[PDB]
């Protein structure tokens, strides 16, 4: 079975470089055209480029022709993307795929791709790594028709993604909802993690939300206590 | 030129035939032959559809495809649950040496029950008031379909900026969550009686509201 397997993805600021690796397995790498295909997020599909069988030529999408070169080394079984000068319009998620057909594309042919990786991301932003503050969003006094109380916590202002939020050192499970991240018009990321517990606890027991952000190295946890009302 | 154009949603109910459509040029789909991809966003596509109209081995007997001119077609004959995503198609463009995606379609397998939104609602934190910010978070869970429309209202009264609302995105629930954040000085906060989210989904308005008194 054919696998592709990438690697290499990180964040980055504008300018800056990266290398992609796609390691194979399950066929004779030497014998097809390679593809990178890329997805940024929200949007389609869009075509990178194509490196022959024997890698005498190299096609581009105009919007990276000059700063990305792809190679291949067929006594590795491996391709390569080196990605220079890149742009925050060049975030997603990066595929190699291979192409099915006779080692090349033409006016003859082109069979596309056959089989695919599982995706490297990239992410080019002139944000700077920047950890979390952590706001508790206290259960309100304020009843609610049902055996419900919500509290929080916000996690707010942060790059990159991803955060871990656990509760009560993740001995605390039943009834957590974390949302997805707001991307702000900052380029900062803020999330909201609630658990939803009966009301009757609420002052009976004692829930901390453990927030780490590994990128920053930013570990905090917050007590999240009933207002003094 | 780069761009396949295809549709950008196809509907249906179960059982019913959909078909897609992906309209190229002379240069490309006219030119070389046309695949079909299926891919849930984010993941790894999977190859449908090669060469107009094979199927690869796996692939369901109600996937056909078809070709002619410079416009190429998907057809899904007998609309399953399992077929709600997106499908893109692609071809070689012979004049700019490219190899093309289509701009991609979404499906949705129609009915499913609408499901009412859960709203709830936390006021600025004491300690965010202290760092002289001020952020009332208003969050959306459990509705089908996805599409809600947020509004924040301070006293009688539309609040004007400072709304950041996430799209709403997919559980594993195969209901929707969406964020709403309203970003204030703790002035303005305190400067009101009242704060409200209110969340509009299918012809229903849900509202919540908050208010400075802790403890007043």
């Amino acid at each position: 079975e054919v696998q592709l397997v990438q690697s290499g993805g990180g964040v980055v600021q504008p300018g800056r470089s990266l290398r992609l690796s796609c390691s194979s397995s399950g066929f004779i790498f030497s014998s097809y055209a390679m593809y990178w295909v890329r997805q940024a997020p929200g949007k389609g599909l869009e075509w990178v480029a194509i490196i022959w069988d024997d890698g005498s030529d190299q096609h581009y999408a105009d919007s990276v022709k000059g700063r990305f070169t792809i190679s291949r080394n067929d006594s590795k079984n491996t391709l390569f993307l080196q990605m220079d000068s890149l742009r925050p319009e060049d975030t997603g998620v990066y595929f190699c795929a291979r192409d099915g057909g006779h080692g090349f594309c033409s006016s003859a042919s082109c069979f596309g791709p056959d089989y695919w990786g599982q995706g490297t991301p990239v992410t080019v932003s002139s944000a700077s790594t920047k950890g979390p503050s952590v706001f508790p969003l206290a259960p309100s006094s304020k009843s609610t028709s049902g055996g419900t109380a919500a509290l929080g916590c916000l996690v707010k202002d942060y790059f990159p993604q991803p955060v871990t939020v656990s509760w009560n050192s993740g001995a605390l499970t039943s009834g957590v909802h974390t949302f997805p991240a707001v991307l702000q018009s900052s380029g900062l990321y803020s999330l909201s993690s609630v658990v939803t517990v009966p009301s009757s606890s609420l002052g009976t027991q004692t829930y901390i939300c453990n927030v780490n952000h590994k990128p920053s190295n930013t570990k905090v946890d917050k007590r999240v206590e009933p207002k003094s009302c | 030129q780069s761009v396949l154009t295809q549709p950008p949603s196809a509907s249906g109910t179960p059982g019913q035939r959909v078909t897609i459509s992906c309209s190229g040029t002379s240069s490309n789909i006219g030119s070389s032959t046309v695949n079909w991809y299926q891919q849930l966003p984010g993941m790894a596509p999977k190859l449908l559809i090669y060469r107009d109209a094979m199927r690869p081995s796996g692939v369901p007997d109600r996937f056909s495809g078809s070709k002619s001119g410079a416009s190429a077609s998907l057809a899904i004959g007998g609309l399953q649950s399992e077929d709600e995503t997106d499908y893109y198609c692609a071809a070689w463009d012979v004049s700019l040496n490219a190899y093309v995606f289509g701009t991609g379609t979404k499906v949705t397998v129609l009915g499913q029950p609408k499901a009412n939104p859960t709203v709830t609602l936390f006021p600025p934190s004491s300690e965010e008031l202290q760092a002289n910010k001020a952020t009332l978070v208003c969050l959306i869970s459990d509705f089908y379909p996805g599409a809600v429309t947020v509004a924040w209202k301070a006293d009688g009264s539309p609040v004007k900026a400072g709304v950041e609302t996430t799209k709403p995105s997919k559980q594993s629930n195969n209901k929707y969550a969406a964020s709403s954040y309203l970003s204030l000085t703790p002035e303005q906060w305190k400067s009101h009686r009242s704060y409200s989210c209110q969340v509009t989904h299918e012809g229903s308005t849900v509202e919540k509201t908050v208010a400075p008194t802790e403890c007043s």
